[PDB]
């Protein structure tokens, strides 16, 4: 029926027995680690959304700026 | 049980479409549309599964019936008296079924186009309160309905009386099957 | 040191000691000629303190010769390769017999191999 | 364990097999077994040589029907002597060849 | 102890009452694991273990909602950059409180 | 559109307009328009009367509710047993603490509607949800984690409800007529009628 | 006040505890596996690995 | 048309008068003379007629039954795929239901009637909810699962459909109606958001395949999900067109969303089913948001990366119903040595799941590079949003072929003549898509 | 010998399995492995993160050095001894339009604002 | 054997808290007599009740659905004591 739970010592002289085992408690990174690394990597990821992001603004700034600059040119003339 | 809970009805409606017995209040049908879906749905008895069943519809069919729709809900009891016959005459299991799929509003049976004529009729009134109570209660007591298919054919095996006297449920099982294109025109 | 270090006794605890480092030189080093002058090295390291007599420093010794060889392990182990952490270890592991093969396998109940719907 | 009576129609050990490498005889796989060497192999290897000789003149033909040469080649170029769609050769001066 | 079962020759006939056991379809199956299955039985209703803390709703905020919230952010970033791009007037998306109704441009319209 | 190389759906020229054309020659209604009072219970001006004219409905609320649980017991305890203590002792605190925390319920609800109203000026969703959360976190007041967040959602979300569909829906679908030609094209051939139907009186119930 | 959140089964408690005991994979073993956390230490240049290593002549 | 209509309602028609002992073969000739039908209707559309191929109507404005690009791509691959599921299922009940389940949902592909593909769509309600509480290896909360879900979202459209039957007096889709109002597009698109997997509405689907049978699961992969599309190019992009360009920043959300947890979902499986079911979710995601863009580039690649997920994701599922029947284990942790054990298995499993992770030599990859395409026709950050994520896939696909890949094992599982049988026709269509026969 | 050769087979699992067991890869043979090596267990050399981060932190201003003059210190003037290749007029127009282009910083040139403007160009496209 | 679900308590401890259900049941008439007394007599005051705003409405629904006691919990917990 089910597998025998009775393992093979026939090369535990050869390649070192299995009394060892892990040190690792099978857990996932804390919470607070976890949200600084996925606030710092997923920008990251999103490297053009920001690039899109500066040169609009910039752009958006400097024709507000012509803008103004205009009103006041058409102002005074 | 069956006679008295479909029978009665279309005296009541006829008198209220004729007479002009209508309310502006609409609490009282969407309680009985809330209340009967969810203590259908809590109710461990078939019995009053069937019995609250009725309350909902009944309920959304006064709502109907208040704003002047009389032909729809004049083909809605003659629908659900068709329906609820093949389950309340319990003798085979597919025809219980074919029933309670037709109360359930199940589009391939003619118990669809019943249903459909009452939900059209309010989506005309357009109070969304109503739709939205509708659609929420209506799976509600779609849980309920699933419950007495799963009760027949995926609980245990069931075993019934041979009661062999299907006067007209053949025929109510065949009309439910059939009508739903004749009466395609209604909606 | 590890747990399974710690649990053993003093004597083999120094024989594991000196094992971990003659690898470590193994290790450590460009080729044979090496190992012969460091082996002898590490031989006279460990022969210098075996008279020692009092616990405490010989508590000392042994804390700091681990901590040594914690720090001076190899990225890359020398390991023959048919050996565990070995490169030929498992390419074509030999397979073992008494193997579970059905014959002749679609003629077995031909028309009627399908999935059934069973119902109450 | 006494080996199944179909053991006689499966093949043997091949010469280039380990005598130590035990591997399932029953197991079937395209590419091969695990060190193959059939009998008949030479006239298998004939008849895929064949076919690929016949496969590469059919994809020598389309592909001489499809190349295009638009610019003239420097210098005389092998394909003259299959394809009549090569470009007279003009040289870096510019002298037609 | 074990017998073949398929019949190439089309006679098959399965031997219930046979002595040896039948080399059927069952015979390459997987003999299973005791804590395997209960570790898939573990996984499977992980919705048992599941409990409301602080930690719980700080981790699902941050990482579902703020995933969504950065998306729509962009996503309406992209739509006014397009706008404005196109030449559109600035249009009447849902959550955006605008006083033009431009939603669909136009064909015929020159923009 | 129904093909895979130009967009599905149309658009309509903004420039050109469509004159109105009424759906019938003459409009009867059987909608009756709202009344004084109505519109008095919702003027939220004043916050004070605006909270005074609502609550007597969450206080009936509540007292169906007590009434319901005190006669819940009251039909347990036994007649034919002679009882030490007084039933009414009993059962009063019921109906009262039911009454009472459902009308402060009702009030911190109704209040802060009417005063966010007043403060932004404007009738927003903002104000319903803002009232909504208050109320369900005077709800949840000492209670287990989960519900910190959960009532305040719930109560919030119960004015977005009402409001959807209880003012942007019908205001939504005004002008659909069901009858004669459709609202947005009156240029197709359907028959026009000389007055729209009327399938019920104005009620009077 | 008696209201529906007191009979709600709010998920404040797991239903499931795991069991305490739980498998730990077999690892082949390091004899020697303190983690070193110091790039810049005295272990480097200790005497002992002076003498062992880099004094030796070769 | 005709002829194809006809067949599709003999089919149940058959059964009735079959000798019990003749179901199967007679079911199969039927589903291969349906497809030879729909051959026929191919052959009978004329691309001239832009519009519509062919359109049918039998005296009503329900029996209008009407073919287009999308209808007849996604009816061909069902009348493709239905008789490999007719081989893979035993016993007159469950031909019954299947051949019930495949007539419903393919005259529902060929409806332009609302309310007509609402009452086909729906009447197989019961049927999976019967198929997937099938007694011994049926899971009831499954069924649940999906018949609420389908129930509410189903009711839904009805309400939208009821609304625009009284409004503009009819609701079919040859008649030219549009709408701005945003509760009818909501009950439209709440179905599209249902039935198509797109998060948080995706959970029916993986509780349903993995305890629905290896026919009833392809089915549902191969023609089930791609009704959404229909819907959406045939019911909802031609009237709620302003709706879908009004809420396209809340569209790409929730598409992207699913996506992105989808494929994160599908890292925590252990199942090899379920691995499948997720890797469907994640697949819709790009075909309802290249839709949603309304352009001739998003239909179109929608409509191929639908044919191309029909192809491959049927596949992926008969083979692990093959390997289940060889093992009766699903788990990835039991099977190892798969690739010494089943060399002919592997290799076709292997091309499978290139064929998922949108490989070149394969259709996912045409249609990918379309949809990919549209999405960069509205802007580049939406692209590229999907492009990276893509990545997660690959480490999802990689870990389950390394752990099935190798190891120790003592049983020979490799598939027989009758599975050869059942794969050869999808790798066929398969490799005839990916050059380009699309 | 290649093939044949002895392995140990890994012991069956005899006690509950950690939920996370799915991070630890096992074929069956003894030596079972990580997902991710360095994700848990032995590390290699027994070095740490927090080393290899200081240990970096040591190389980066060294390696960094050589680049940060040139490219930020020096200037155009200053960074050769020599002005870029010069070429006719008609071959240097089409060779200044490349943005990637060695013309751009010809000094020399009476187009040089340009001609630098033009080699600091867009980010993204505009439209 | 089969994996299981974990069931949180005791046996006998959950046993007697289900036996706490086991007491004198009323007949359902007391109650539905009153009910409709009062409902018929609400519902006649109902067509006099002022015109409430439809939030004001639905947080009145929401508020008594949160109050509402099923019989079965009070049926649970009544003690016949002061
Ligand atoms: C002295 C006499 C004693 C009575 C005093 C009063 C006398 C009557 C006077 C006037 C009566 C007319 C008006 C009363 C209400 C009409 C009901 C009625 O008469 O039916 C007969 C009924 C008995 O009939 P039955 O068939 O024997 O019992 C069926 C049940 O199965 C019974 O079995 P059960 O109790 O074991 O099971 C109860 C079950 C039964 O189900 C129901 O109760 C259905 C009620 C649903 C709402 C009903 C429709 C609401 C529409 C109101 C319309 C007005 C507003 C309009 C706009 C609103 C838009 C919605 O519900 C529950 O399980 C408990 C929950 C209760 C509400 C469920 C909804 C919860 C939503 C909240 C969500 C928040 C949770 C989030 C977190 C969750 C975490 C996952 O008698 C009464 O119950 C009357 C008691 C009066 C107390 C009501 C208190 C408030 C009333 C107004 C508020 C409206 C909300 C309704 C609350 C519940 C009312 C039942
Ligand atoms: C446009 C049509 C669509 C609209 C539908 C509504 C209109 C209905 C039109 C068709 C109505 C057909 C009704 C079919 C009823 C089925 C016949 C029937 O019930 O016969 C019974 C009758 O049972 C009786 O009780 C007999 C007593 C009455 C006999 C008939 C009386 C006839 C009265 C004259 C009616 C003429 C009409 C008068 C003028 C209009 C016999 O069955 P049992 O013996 O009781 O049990 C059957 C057992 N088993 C099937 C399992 C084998
Ligand atoms: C168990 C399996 C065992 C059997 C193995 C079978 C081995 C298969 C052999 C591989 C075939 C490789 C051929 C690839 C070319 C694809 C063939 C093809 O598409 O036919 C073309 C004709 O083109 C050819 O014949 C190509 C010539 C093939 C030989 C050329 C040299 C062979 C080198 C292979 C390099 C091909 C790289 C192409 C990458 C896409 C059809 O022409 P049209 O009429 O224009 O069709 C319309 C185009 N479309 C298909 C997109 C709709
Ligand atoms: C910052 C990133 C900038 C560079 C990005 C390129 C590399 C990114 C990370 C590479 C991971 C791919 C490596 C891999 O496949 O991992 C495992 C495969 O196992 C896994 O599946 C683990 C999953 C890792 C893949 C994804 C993790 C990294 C994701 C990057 C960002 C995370 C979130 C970002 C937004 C989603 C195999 O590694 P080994 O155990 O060392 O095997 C090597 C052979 N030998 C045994 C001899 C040592
Ligand atoms: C309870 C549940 C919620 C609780 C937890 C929520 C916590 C999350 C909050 C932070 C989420 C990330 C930041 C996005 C929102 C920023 C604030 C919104 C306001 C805003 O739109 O500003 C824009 C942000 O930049 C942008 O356009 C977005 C930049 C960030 C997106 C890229 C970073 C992650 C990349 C990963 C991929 C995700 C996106 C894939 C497409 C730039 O202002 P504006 O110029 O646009 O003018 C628009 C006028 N306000
Ligand atoms: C069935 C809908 C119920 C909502 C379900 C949401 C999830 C429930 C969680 C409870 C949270 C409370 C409910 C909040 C939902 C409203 C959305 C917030 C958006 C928002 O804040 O903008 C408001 C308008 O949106 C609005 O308030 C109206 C938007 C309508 C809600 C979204 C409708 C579709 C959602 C369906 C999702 C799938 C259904 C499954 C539940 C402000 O507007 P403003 O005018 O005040 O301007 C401000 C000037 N002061
Ligand atoms: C004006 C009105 C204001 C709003 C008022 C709202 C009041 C509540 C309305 C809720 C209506 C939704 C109805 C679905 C209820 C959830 C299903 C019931 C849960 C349940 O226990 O069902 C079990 C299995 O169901 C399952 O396994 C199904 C799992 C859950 C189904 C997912 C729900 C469908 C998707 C939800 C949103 C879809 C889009 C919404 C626009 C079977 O129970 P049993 O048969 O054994 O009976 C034994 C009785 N304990
Ligand atoms: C919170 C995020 C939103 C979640 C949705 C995600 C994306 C879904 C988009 C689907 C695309 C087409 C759907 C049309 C609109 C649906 C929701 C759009 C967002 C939304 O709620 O906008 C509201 C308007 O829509 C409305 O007023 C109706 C909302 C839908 C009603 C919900 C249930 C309806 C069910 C009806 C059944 C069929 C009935 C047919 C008669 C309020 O936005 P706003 O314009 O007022 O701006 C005020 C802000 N300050
Ligand atoms: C030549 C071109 C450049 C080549 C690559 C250069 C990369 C330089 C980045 C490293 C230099 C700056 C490091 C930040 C200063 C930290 C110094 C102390 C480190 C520390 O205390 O914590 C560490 C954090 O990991 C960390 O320090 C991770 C920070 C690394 C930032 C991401 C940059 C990519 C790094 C990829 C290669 C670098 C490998 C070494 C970092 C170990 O953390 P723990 O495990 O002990 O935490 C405990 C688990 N609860």
């Amino acid at each position: 029926n089910y597998a025998s739970l009775k393992a093979d010592t026939s090369m535990d002289h050869v390649f070192g027995d299995s009394t060892n085992k892990l040190n690792y408690d099978f857990q996932l990174m804390s919470s607070k680690e976890a949200f600084f690394w996925n606030y710092t990597l997923y920008p990251i990821v999103g490297f053009p959304i920001f690039l899109y992001l500066y040169q609009f603004n910039k752009l958006e700034n400097f024709e507000a700026e012509i803008a103004a600059a205009k009103a006041a040119k058409a102002a005074s003339e | 049980a069956f006679v008295f809970s479909t029978l009665p009805k279309l005296s009541v409606l006829y008198l209220i479409s004729n007479s002009n017995i209508g309310s502006e209040c609409v609490w009282w049908g969407l309680i009985s549309l809330w209340l009967g879906s969810i203590s259908q749905y809590q109710s461990v008895f078939v019995r009053s599964i069937l019995l609250y069943s009725s309350v909902a519809e009944i309920g959304l069919v006064l709502l109907v019936l208040q704003e002047g729709f009389s032909w729809e809900a004049f083909s809605w009891v003659s629908i659900y008296f068709l329906s609820l016959s093949g389950v309340w005459h319990a003798n085979s299991k597919f025809v219980s079924a074919i029933s309670v799929a037709s109360i359930a509003g199940l589009p391939p049976f003619l118990g669809f186009i019943g249903k459909a004529q009452i939900l059209k009729s309010l989506v005309s009134i357009n109070l969304g309160i109503l739709i939205f109570s509708s659609i929420l209660a209506a799976t509600i007591s779609f849980i309920g309905y699933l419950r007495l298919i799963r009760l027949m054919y995926l609980v245990s095996p069931v075993k019934w009386k041979n009661n062999k006297d299907s006067s007209f449920i053949n025929w109510s099982t065949w009309m439910l099957t059939v009508g739903t294109l004749p009466m395609v025109y209604s909606v | 040191a590890s747990e399974a270090v710690l649990r053993l006794p003093h004597k083999l605890r120094v024989m594991r000691m000196y094992r971990t480092g003659l690898k470590e030189i193994v290790n450590w080093s460009y080729g044979r000629h090496e190992f012969y002058p460091r082996a002898n090295a590490l031989r006279m390291e460990f022969e210098a303190n075996k008279e020692l007599s009092d616990r405490e420093q010989i508590r000392k010794l042994v804390l700091h010769g681990e901590d040594l060889l914690a720090r001076f392990r190899h990225w890359e182990p020398t390991i023959r390769s048919e050996f565990v952490g070995g490169t030929v270890y498992g390419v074509w592991p030999q397979h073992c017999k008494d193997v579970k093969f059905v014959p002749n396998p679609a003629y077995i109940d031909e028309f009627k191999q399908g999935d059934t719907v069973l119902l109450y | 364990v006494p080996e199944p009576p179909y053991a006689k129609y499966l093949a043997n050990k091949s010469h280039y097999c380990p005598p130590d490498f035990h591997y399932s005889r029953e197991i079937y796989a395209p590419y091969g077994g695990y060190f193959n060497d059939p009998k008949g192999w030479r006239t298998n290897t004939a008849i895929a040589t064949l076919v690929m000789l016949a496969g590469a003149y059919a994809v020598f033909c389309f592909g001489n029907a499809r190349e295009e040469r638009l610019r003239a080649p420097k210098g005389w170029i092998p394909s003259q002597l299959w394809n009549d769609n090569v470009p007279t050769p003009v040289d870096y001066r510019g002298k037609v060849l | 102890s074990s017998r073949i079962a398929g019949d190439t020759t089309g006679k098959y006939t399965p031997n219930i009452f046979s002595p040896e056991t039948p080399m059927d379809r069952s015979f390459s199956h997987v003999p299973k694991n005791p804590f395997w299955e209960a570790w898939v039985f573990r996984r499977d209703n992980i919705q048992r273990e599941f409990v409301w803390t602080w930690q719980t709703i700080f981790d699902l905020a941050t990482f579902v909602g703020g995933l969504y919230v950065a998306m729509y952010a962009t996503a309406s970033f992209c739509s006014r950059q397009n706008d404005k791009r196109n030449g559109y007037p600035e249009r009447n998306y849902y959550f955006s409180d605008s006083k033009s109704n431009f939603v669909i441009p136009d064909e015929r319209e020159f923009y | 559109t129904f093909n895979y190389v130009i967009p599905y759906g149309g658009s309509s020229s903004y420039t050109i307009n469509n004159e109105p054309v009424k759906a019938e020659e003459v409009t009867v209604d059987f909608s009756k328009e709202p009344s004084a009072s109505s519109l008095k219970l919702a003027d939220k001006s004043d916050w004070i009367a605006y909270t005074f004219n609502n609550v007597p409905l969450m206080a009936t609320v509540g007292l169906l509710a007590g009434a319901h649980e005190a006669f819940l017991h009251y039909e347990r305890t036994p007649i034919y047993g002679k009882r030490t203590y007084n039933i009414i002792k009993k059962l009063a605190p019921i109906v009262i603490n039911k009454t009472a925390y459902a009308t402060l319920l009702g009030a911190i609800f109704c209040a802060t509607d009417a005063l966010y109203e007043n403060y932004s000026g404007k009738k927003s969703y903002t104000s319903g949800m803002v009232a909504g959360a208050a109320t369900g976190a005077v709800f949840a007041i000492g209670r287990p984690l989960p519900q910190p967040l959960v009532w305040p959602l719930v109560f919030a979300a119960a004015p977005v409800i009402a409001d959807l569909f209880g003012e942007v829906y019908p205001e939504s679908m005004k002008s659909a007529r069901g009858y004669g030609t459709p609202y947005g094209f009156e240029n197709l051939d359907d028959a026009v009628p000389t007055r729209n139907p009327i399938r019920r009186n104005p009620h009077h119930y | 006040v008696k209201t529906l959140a007191d009979y709600i089964h709010w998920r404040n408690k797991p239903s499931s505890i795991p069991p305490v005991d739980e498998y730990r994979p077999p690892v082949p073993l390091v004899n020697y596996d303190k983690l070193s956390t110091q790039f810049f230490s005295k272990l480097d240049n200790d005497p002992v690995i002076n003498r062992v290593l880099r004094a030796p002549k070769v | 048309m005709s002829l194809y209509l006809f067949m599709l309602f003999l089919q149940p028609l058959s059964l009735s008068f079959v000798s019990r002992s003749f179901s199967k073969i007679s079911s199969l000739m039927m589903s291969f003379a349906t497809l030879w039908s729909a051959v026929y209707m191919w052959f009978t559309s004329n691309g001239a007629n832009q519009t519509f191929y062919q359109v049918v109507s039998w005296g009503s404005d329900w029996s209008t039954f009407g073919v287009c690009y999308t209808s007849l791509y996604i009816s061909l691959l069902c009348a493709f795929i239905f008789p490999i599921c007719v081989i893979l299922v035993q016993g007159y009940r469950a031909l019954s239901i299947l051949i019930c389940i495949q007539t419903a949902v393919s005259l529902s592909i060929v409806s332009l009637h609302m309310l007509a593909f609402y009452a086909l769509f729906e009447s197989s309600l019961l049927l999976f909810f019967i198929l997937i509480g099938r007694r011994k290896y049926g899971s009831l909360s499954a069924a649940y699962n999906i018949s609420i879900y389908t129930f509410i979202s189903a009711l839904g459209f009805l309400i939208s459909a009821f609304w625009l039957n009284w409004s503009f007096g009819s609701v079919c889709a040859l008649l030219p109606n549009e709408e701005a109002n945003s509760f009818v597009a909501f009950g439209i698109f709440i179905l599209l958001w249902v039935k198509a997997p797109l998060v948080p509405f995706h959970l029916w689907l993986p509780e349903a395949h993995v305890y629905a049978p290896t026919a009833g699961s392809v089915l549902l992969a191969g023609v089930l999900l791609k009704i959404s599309i229909v819907g959406l190019h045939v019911f909802f992009l031609p009237i709620c067109a302003s709706s879908i360009v009004k809420a396209f920043p809340l569209i790409l959300s929730i598409c992207l969303g699913s996506f992105i947890f989808s494929s994160f979902s599908t890292l925590k499986q252990i199942d090899l089913k379920k691995i499948v079911a997720y890797s469907s979710i994640s697949h819709m995601a790009i075909v309802f948001l290249s839709s949603a863009t309304n352009s001739g580039l998003g239909i179109q690649g929608a409509v191929l990366y639908c044919i191309a997920h029909g192809l491959i994701s049927p596949g992926l599922f008969l083979l692990v119903g093959i390997l289940y029947k060889n093992t009766n284990t699903k788990l990835v942790f039991y099977l190892r040595g798969l690739s010494q054990q089943a060399p002919v298995w592997w290799s076709v499993w292997v091309f499978f799941m290139l064929g998922n992770l949108a490989f070149p030599l394969f259709p996912n990859f045409i249609a990918e590079v379309v949809c990919l395409s549209a999405l960069f026709k509205n802007h580049e950050l939406y692209a590229y949003a999907f492009i990276f994520f893509s990545f997660v896939g690959t480490v999802y696909s990689s870990t389950v072929l390394g752990r099935l890949k190798g190891g120790v094992s003592s049983q020979c599982v490799d598939a027989s003549r009758l599975d050869v049988i059942s794969w050869n026709p999808l790798v066929l269509a398969t490799v005839v898509t990916g050059i380009g026969y699309m | 010998a290649g093939a044949g050769g002895p392995v140990k087979l890994s012991p069956p699992v005899d006690k509950p399995l950690p939920y996370n067991y799915d991070f630890w890869m096992d074929n069956g043979i003894y030596p079972g492995q990580p997902i991710y090596d360095g994700m848990f267990g032995s590390m290699v050399g027994n070095m740490s993160l927090e080393y290899m981060a200081k240990g970096w932190l040591v190389l980066l201003p060294i390696l960094s050095a050589p680049f940060v003059y040139e490219h930020c210190i020096a200037d155009d003037v200053t960074r050769n001894p020599f002005v870029p290749r010069q070429y006719p007029s008609e071959v240097r127009e089409f060779l200044a339009l490349f943005k990637n282009g060695f013309v751009l910083n010809d000094y020399s040139q009476p187009d040089y604002e340009e001609m630098k403007r033009r080699q600091s160009g867009l980010l993204t496209p505009i439209y | 054997d089969e994996p299981k679900h974990q069931i949180p308590g005791n046996a006998l401890d959950n046993w007697a808290f289900l036996r706490t259900y086991a007491k004198p049941l009323p007949d359902m008439i007391h109650y539905y007599y009153y009910v409709y007394l009062f409902g018929f007599f609400f519902v006649y005051k109902v067509a006099d009740f002022p015109e409430y705003s439809p939030r004001v409405l639905v947080m009145a629904a929401l508020i008594g659905s949160l109050f509402y006691v099923r019989r079965d919990w009070v049926h649970r917990e009544f003690k016949d004591s002061p």
